[PDB]
């Protein structure tokens, strides 16, 4: 995902659905003018394509 | 008399301190004997690892509890992304050094205290002073260089495990954040805290050393006097590091704390 | 002592360590043991947990 | 084959522990010893243990006060001086001067009793030493920890208040209001626990190190920092279960 600012985030921060834990965060890294960041959520979820 | 008992201890300490250089170049097999005795222990303690296991152990266990507790008030009051910022400054500033200390004063100072006693009631000691040979230097002197070598390592040892136990039960036990837990750590820790924690612990574990070598080198009363000897150096001990760590961190942050949060 | 020395010492402290585990699990999760700790668990549809714990 | 080793010195001590439990619920009590061996340990453990934990408390209420100074919540001080000085600093300070005086104290009189043949005379005269020697030096290890316990929460408490207003000028009022905003009866009762447990360990395990001494001309000495290792060791690793236990509870939650 790519963010216009990405403050106080760090990797392995949690990733939620409905407040719920199922993931956590790898990487953050610049690109650019945005920051990437990559995550991930466990394979027991489906989450949405938009 | 107590002016008389402080003169002899000042005398014993002033007599291992000077001969420190002669046990340097007289004495260099002896002291590498003394460093691995004391970093790998001695009698039945040495075959679980000596005065590292029980370092370590001591140091998990207090580091444990500073995140236990520290996680727990911090939950309770809401604000515990800080446990991070909270459990460094307690590991570094009275936790960790006090602990090493008692610790180090316990295994070492205990057993250099018996070794002693028991060198003085077999007449070794008499042995070595018939053979002309400096017994204060040969044994007080070279148990100070070999502590003075260890104690750094086995601090070391003590801060990293410290840390690492914190860590474990905050991010792992407690399913905080690692990223938080070490961006609150590393943010909130000075390298200078560290190096000022280095140097209380080479002062205490060099009076420590001081303290349980007289205990044990002026012992009397046979094989039941040493155990005695023992209890005292260890009452010492334990007021002598409380006291050097008190003073440390009152001198060192008396008029700047050396941390930073707000404007 | 004759008793200390004896040769029943193995037994005695498999017996001693298991008693010793057996409190300090007891003693953590005696609140949390639903044999002696039992009430009806009710549940409820939220949209979301909102920060709850 | 390596664990059978420490095993079995771990099964006699459970086994030494186990009889002397039966010999105090079962046999009559020995007051005498019991007094003496209390007041034995009082004057070889409380000088020492003030000594101790005056510089130590006044060390933390340093640091609590400078890094809430700068943090800007120097009002809420006193809580924090209460929650350690009631659950660690009270049980550890007992833990220290505990292990190190009198379970030391304990196994260096019980090995010159074993050396001295003065314990295979009283077995040859059909006296029991586990119900004549054990149990009130137990007893009184267990009382004399949560006097000073006690004692030791107490004085704490009063130098750290002493210190922050005299030294470091932190509001009175504050220190003395915020003391039981996180501090309440669980914590009071999970200290007492911890300083009884922690009292009967230290007197088992001086007792059994000195009951169990080698002679020769070091193995009261040996026996004496076997002790304290040991003691030192089970009553952290006890502090850190009871520690765990006392926060589930919680006076905040």
């Amino acid at each position: 995902a790519y963010f216009p600012e990405v403050l106080a985030l760090y990797p392995g921060d949690k990733v939620l659905i409905m407040g719920v834990r199922v993931g956590s965060i790898d990487s953050i890294e610049t690109a650019g003018d945005k920051m990437k960041v990559v995550f991930h959520f466990n394979n027991k979820y489906k989450v949405p394509e938009n | 008399r107590f002016l008389d008992s402080m003169g002899h201890v000042a005398w014993f300490v002033v007599q291992a301190i000077v001969h420190v250089p002669h046990a340097f170049r007289h004495y260099r097999r002896e002291s590498l004997r003394l460093v691995a005795e004391i970093g790998m222990g001695t009698g039945a303690m040495a075959v679980i690892g000596g005065t590292v296991a029980i370092i370590g152990f001591v140091t998990l266990s207090a580091g444990s509890l500073i995140a236990i507790q520290g996680f727990a008030s911090l939950g309770n009051i809401g604000v515990e992304a800080f446990t991070g910022f909270f459990a460094a400054l307690a590991n570094i500033r009275v936790v960790a050094p006090v602990v090493t200390g008692q610790a180090l004063a316990a295994t070492v100072g205990a057993g250099a205290t018996a070794e002693l006693g028991a060198m003085r009631i077999s007449e070794e000691v008499d042995a070595l002073e018939v053979m002309g040979i400096k017994s204060i230097s040969y044994l007080v002197s070279t148990r100070i260089m070999a502590g003075a070598i260890v104690i750094i390592p086995l601090y070391a040892m003590a801060i990293l495990l410290s840390f690492m136990s914190a860590q474990l039960v905050t991010t792992i036990f407690y399913s905080q954040s690692v990223g938080t837990y070490e961006h609150y750590f590393h943010t909130f820790l000075r390298v200078d805290d560290v190096m000022w924690s280095f140097l209380e612990v080479i002062i205490m574990s060099v009076i420590v050393m001081l303290n349980h070598c007289y205990f044990g080198y002026f012992a009397s009363g046979g094989a039941v006097g040493v155990g005695e000897a023992v209890g005292r150096s260890m009452r010492t001990s334990l007021i002598a590091i409380v006291l050097v760590v008190l003073l440390a961190s009152l001198a060192l942050y008396g008029t700047d704390p050396n941390f930073n949060l707000t404007v | 002592m004759r008793t200390l020395q004896g040769s029943d010492r193995f037994r005695k402290g498999l017996m001693g360590v298991i008693v010793v585990a057996l409190i300090i699990g007891v003693g953590s999760t005696l609140t949390s043991v639903p044999m002696l700790f039992a009430v009806p668990t009710y549940y409820g549809q939220f949209a979301d947990t909102g920060g709850l714990n | 084959g390596q664990l059978e080793k420490p095993l079995a010195t771990v099964g006699g001590f459970f086994k030494m522990s186990v009889m002397t439990g039966k010999a105090l619920f079962t046999r009559p009590f020995q007051w005498k010893e019991f007094v003496l061996q209390s007041w034995f340990l009082i004057r070889v453990a409380f000088l020492p243990t003030l000594a101790v934990s005056i510089p130590l408390t006044v060390l933390i209420i340093f640091t609590l006060n400078i890094l809430l100074a700068e943090f800007g919540a120097a009002d809420v001080s006193g809580a924090g001086a209460a929650l350690g000085a009631v659950t660690q600093l009270g049980p550890l300070v007992t833990v220290l001067v505990v292990a190190g005086a009198g379970s030391t104290a304990i196994c260096a009189d019980l090995g010159a009793r074993t050396v001295r043949e003065e314990i295979d005379a009283l077995e040859v005269l059909g006296i029991d030493p586990i119900e004549r020697l054990v149990v009130p030096r137990v007893v009184a290890s267990t009382f004399v920890a949560f006097m000073l316990n006690g004692a030791v929460i107490t004085i704490g408490l009063v130098g750290g208040f002493f210190f922050g207003v005299y030294i470091q000028n932190v509001s009175a009022g504050a220190y003395v209001s915020t003391l039981t905003l996180l501090t309440g009866f669980p914590e009071v009762l999970i200290s007492v626990v911890k300083a009884t447990l922690f009292g009967m360990i230290a007197g088992l395990v001086g007792c059994y190190r000195g009951l169990t001494v080698a002679g020769g001309s070091k193995g009261v000495g040996t026996a004496v920092n076997e002790t304290l290792v040991l003691c030192v060791v089970a009553l952290f690793a006890v502090n850190v279960v009871l520690t765990t236990i006392g926060v589930r509870f919680g006076t905040g939650r």
